[PDB]
RNA sequence: UUAGGGAUAUGUGGCGUCAAAACUUAUGGGCUCAUUCUCGAUACGUGAAAAGGGUGUUGGUGGAUAGACAGUCCGAAUCCACCGGCCCCGAAAAUGGAUGACGCU
RNA sequence: GGCCAGAACCAGCCCUACUGCAUUAUCCUGUCGGGGAUCAAAAUCCGGCGGGCAACGAAGUGCAAGAAUGGGUCUUGG
RNA sequence: AUCGAAUCGCCACCUACAAGACUGGAGCUUGCUCCCUCGAAGGCGCCAAGUAUAUUCAUGAUCACAAGACA
């Protein structure tokens, strides 16, 4: 395997055209740590302080013919502890 | 019995492909696998070869000979009124509704959601009226079955005294 | 399985309601063993929680004698110097399905065993799964779309009962009781279903008209 | 005309003034607002989506975090000239339910004009209810296959 | 599906020389996936019948003979194939098809399936559209019945590729994983 | 055929799961049923099989006979020889075991 | 701020959409004859003669050079 | 009670059954004709308890785990 690219299967995305529609969309992997670490708006929104963390990526290209997508995360690769776990594929950036 | 046989003049619907959900007439049977399909009144349904796995036979069969001319097939289709009768059926309406939902905008989806919620609300109101009239729901069946026993149990003088005192204290 | 007193005390302290994870219940009746196993293994590797019922009604292509002989050939495989710790030949149909899926999984990694522990297999439909929601099928692994109907096929329960499975009759009696109970409960609630259908019919007239036309446009009224 | 000029813009035509837009991110994700104008220098869009209807105030939002639907409101009667980057500029801060009067009056006037425009429209009430609606992704939804 | 072989007419001759100032021009019809294979078969036939190599010849034209209008027809394909065990085996087979190219492609598939013959071991001697009353095999003549009717039994109908689902409710069209 | 790294395409080989790819593609045609080394899917790798045989099935080539063959007359095709494809018999060894596994019709 | 993100634009590069030119005849189409089958027919098929562009997105036939004057670049620099 | 978490569709209308060489129901002519509920939707849910006359949302200042979740 080459871990710098990840494969994401999205519900109801079962064709290469759908995965093409998703090319460029932001991708988030949400998990939690053991301690409460720094976050965006740590001072502005103290209600966001949590053990919950997120790793962000983007859809680079479709993979195969059945709606699978290739995702690259910002810098570091996504951990293998995320294999089989939930991935958030947002609708932005919007081209429509 | 039942089903609809593959024969000359049989109306069919295209299952998959770029002609999906279009209707043509079997004008000639090539072999076990393929037929010749044509349909006037439809621009894309010129005489072409279809695989029988891709057709859906319909309940209509215009009377026509194998390998019929365009004029003869068109006259037979017009006289039989097969397309009209098909357009009156619920499956054709479902196909049209699927096309409309495919082409729908966000505002049309909002309007559909509003209409479905309104029908749901009025169905709930009608159901509540009929359910109070006759106990068909779980809660109304439980209500009557326990209400008889409760009326029997609260007719006691001690029950009424305790009930009245505790209500007055409230 | 039985929760700890610590877990129950914590649930009471948190006060959260009953929680059930998202679980797909598959009715494996009249399903091809290998194809259903492949689909279920892929879905388990994708992180889904799957419970399969009526594993005694799975199908294998070929006559029952050929598949009995295949199973007996499997049963011949044992560690000669110590049959304990040798291959363990499970005779129950649900165990057979679990073994097939396990063979279609990376069973010697943490990921594969995580996938395998996400699968629960039953013979018949036990009471804890009867009322948990509508059961699913696998269209691409169903017998009426996979086998040419001329050819013979094996029902997994019939093979298992002759290769050593002991609970064929118990499962049959339980399924008879379950279907009798479910048929009784479905003959009842018929008044409720008819009442709801008539309620929707009358709502079609009691609702504002442009909504009715919108429903007619989208094939709903 | 020139990339140095404020009037320059590369915004897609769908995000036109008066178009109703689904807000994709931020505090008002899922809410439907009305695009009022675009700020100069190819800047962010400004949406109102009357705060009476869906609670969204006059607010900047990048066009990449909005889905501009094909439904539009003729908002030519709305005076979007007072909306300028100055009213969104914040004072510099020193070392360490609240709306300034100018912002509140701008929102009140803009919302009055926008409600007048929406109400004066064929399907005006349906569009008001549409703006009150909340957009969410349901289980089984395929937004990639939809028109907007 | 459209046939994988096209009907080519290759016209060629030996290159004019002093010894043979005006060589005979030969018209050759072949069924090939592309025109390069058509020229290859033409030059093989020229070599094996006229002792004319491609290195001493001209190809005047290599055109596709268009199909007629698609009509259910009986096609007689006279075809031969080679095997080491039997040598050259010639057979005449009738096919139902709508075109000569379709009939010949069907014949090639039939030879590949029933006799394990490959394209380059096969020579199509002739393909002709024949009337119904000249059809001898009942497996073809059964399609000449005026009231030819049959149902579609044991259908394996798959959903539209977008609509396909992995898990669906048992007596319902609601997709649970799709 | 090879400096340390990205991106995009391929080669050989593959796209049911293991395992990336047809979430088991086609709106492609035919053939095959194989009961205890369990049909087959083994280029090199012979790293397993033959002579011979089969009224299993599916093709071909010649010859014929047509109120024909069979049946006891009576209504339509029948018979003979030969050659292919796949399958089967031929086909017996020693720890439990290998189309890589599961399975697949 | 020599940190983390989003968007905008510029140059380069990488993908995609947008198509013309030749060809067709063993072809298309009327009519007469044959032949076929029918319940009668038409058709499948063969000749003669008379016209031709099968032009709907005509063909899955040969060649195409159509200035993205739409995406990606956390695959490059600003 | 540490404990901040990842998970994001509910249902006492699916949560009964069986068959795909097969009808919702008939007919005789057995593959066509005629009836019906016309044989391609499990019901809700997606911001007014319902389709209209409403009604607080900002400064959480342009994306950041939804800053919240008993539907
Ligand atoms: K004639
Ligand atoms: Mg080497
Ligand atoms: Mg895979
Ligand atoms: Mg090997
Ligand atoms: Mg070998
Ligand atoms: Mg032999
Ligand atoms: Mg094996
Ligand atoms: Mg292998
Ligand atoms: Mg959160
Ligand atoms: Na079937």
């Amino acid at each position: 395997q080459t871990k710098q690219t990840a494969l994401v299967r999205v519900e109801n995305v079962n064709t290469r055209e759908d995965a093409t529609w998703y090319v460029g969309k932001r991708v988030c992997y949400v998990y939690h740590g053991k301690k409460v670490k720094r976050c965006v708006r740590w001072s502005k929104a103290p209600a966001r302080r949590s053990t919950t963390r997120a790793l962000w990526g983007r859809v680079t290209r479709p993979h195969g013919n059945a709606g699978m997508m290739r995702v690259k995360f910002n810098g570091a690769s996504v951990p293998a502890s995320a294999i089989g776990r939930r991935i958030r594929v947002y609708l932005y950036p919007s081209q429509i | 019995v039942k089903s609809h046989y593959i024969c000359a003049g049989r109306l069919v619907r295209i299952l998959r492909g770029p002609r999906q959900d279009r209707v043509g007439v079997i004008v000639d049977i090539v072999d076990a696998n393929r037929v010749l399909v044509e349909n006037p009144e439809d621009a894309k349904m010129w005489r072409h070869v279809q695989n029988l796995k891709n057709v859906e036979p319909l309940k209509y069969c215009v009377s026509v000979s194998r390998n019929c001319s365009a004029k003869a097939l068109k006259d037979a289709l017009a006289s039989s009124k097969a397309l009209e009768k098909y357009a009156k059926t619920r499956t054709a309406a479902r196909v049209e509704a699927k096309k409309a939902c495919a082409v729908s905008t966000d505002f049309e989806r909002y309007q559909l959601r509003v209409a479905r919620r309104s029908r749901a609300h009025w169905a709930r109101k009608v159901f509540d009226e009929k359910d109070a009239k006759t106990p068909v729901s779980w809660h109304k069946v439980a209500l009557k079955k326990m209400l008889k026993k409760a009326a029997k149990m609260d007719s006691t003088e001690g029950a009424k005294r305790r009930m009245q005192k505790a209500i007055a204290a409230r | 399985a039985f929760p700890s007193r610590k877990d129950a005390f914590r649930a009471q302290r948190k006060g959260a309601k009953k929680h059930r994870p998202e679980i797909i219940v598959i009715d494996l009746k009249d399903h091809v063993l290998g194809r259903a196993a492949a689909v279920v293994a892929k879905q388990l590797l994708l992180g889904k929680k799957i419970t399969v019922v009526r594993c005694e009604q799975l199908n294998i292509a070929g006559t029952e004698i050929r598949n009995k002989i295949k199973y007996l050939q499997y049963l011949r495989k044992r560690k000669l110097t110590n049959p304990t710790k040798g291959p363990f030949h499970h005779r129950a149909p649900s165990d057979v399905f679990v073994r097939t899926v396990r063979s279609m999984l990376p069973r010697y990694t943490k990921r594969g065993m995580k996938a395998l522990n996400s699968l629960v297999a039953y013979e018949g439909i036990p009471p804890n799964v009867v009322r948990t929601g509508g059961r699913v099928v696998i269209p691409r692994a169903q017998r009426h779309v996979c086998y040419r109907s001329e050819r013979p096929y094996t029902v997994l329960g019939n093979m298992c009962k002759h290769v050593g499975w002991k609970y064929s009759d118990v499962v049959a009696n339980l399924e008879k009781a379950r279907v009798e109970k479910a048929s009784r409960h479905h003959e009842k609630q018929a008044k409720l279903r008819d009442a709801w259908k008539s309620a929707r019919k009358e709502a079609l007239a009691k609702m504002p008209k442009h909504n009715v036309e919108v429903l007619k446009k989208f094939g709903y009224a | 005309v020139s990339r140095k000029s404020p009037e320059y813009t590369t915004l897609r035509k769908s995000c036109a003034p008066g178009a109703i837009a689904i807000i994709l991110a931020g505090r008002f994700r899922g809410r439907r607002a009305v695009i009022l104008k675009q700020l100069p220098h190819n800047g962010p869009l400004v949406v109102s989506g009357p705060m009476k209807y869906n609670g969204v105030p006059i607010r900047r939002i990048d066009s990449r975090y909005v889905i501009a639907t094909s439904t539009t409101v003729d908002i030519s009667s709305v005076d979007t000239a007072p909306i300028t980057a100055e009213v969104f500029q914040r004072p510099k801060a020193e070392k360490p339910t609240l709306v300034s009067d100018a912002r509140a009056q701008l929102q009140k006037k803009i919302d009055a004009a926008l409600i007048a425009a929406i109400k004066k429209d064929a399907q005006g009430k349906e569009k008001a209810g549409y703006l009150r609606s909340v957009f969410t992704v349901k289980p089984g939804d395929a937004p990639h296959r939809w028109n907007w | 599906v459209k046939p994988h072989l096209r009907h080519y007419q290759v016209v060629g001759r030996e290159s004019p020389s002093e010894k043979n100032p005006e060589p005979t021009v030969y018209k050759f019809e072949v069924f090939a996936p592309n025109f390069v294979v058509a020229k290859s078969r033409f030059w093989r036939m020229m070599r094996v019948k006229n002792k004319v190599k491609a290195t001493h010849g001209d190809v005047l034209s290599c055109k596709v003979v268009k199909d007629a209008k698609l009509v259910a027809r009986n096609y007689l394909v006279d075809i031969a194939y080679y095997s080491q065990r039997c040598g050259y085996t010639r057979m005449v087979k009738e096919f139902r098809d709508v075109s000569k190219t379709g009939a010949v492609s069907q014949a090639y598939h039939d030879l590949a399936s029933r006799h394990r013959a490959r394209y380059h071991n096969i020579e199509v001697l002739n393909v002709k559209s024949i009337p119904d009353h000249e059809v001898k095999h009942l497996s073809i003549a059964q399609y000449h019945a005026p009231n030819l009717s049959f149902p579609l039994l044991q259908r394996r109908t798959k959903a539209t590729r977008k609509d396909r689902a992995i898990f669906v409710k048992k007596n319902t069209k609601r997709a649970v994983v799709a």
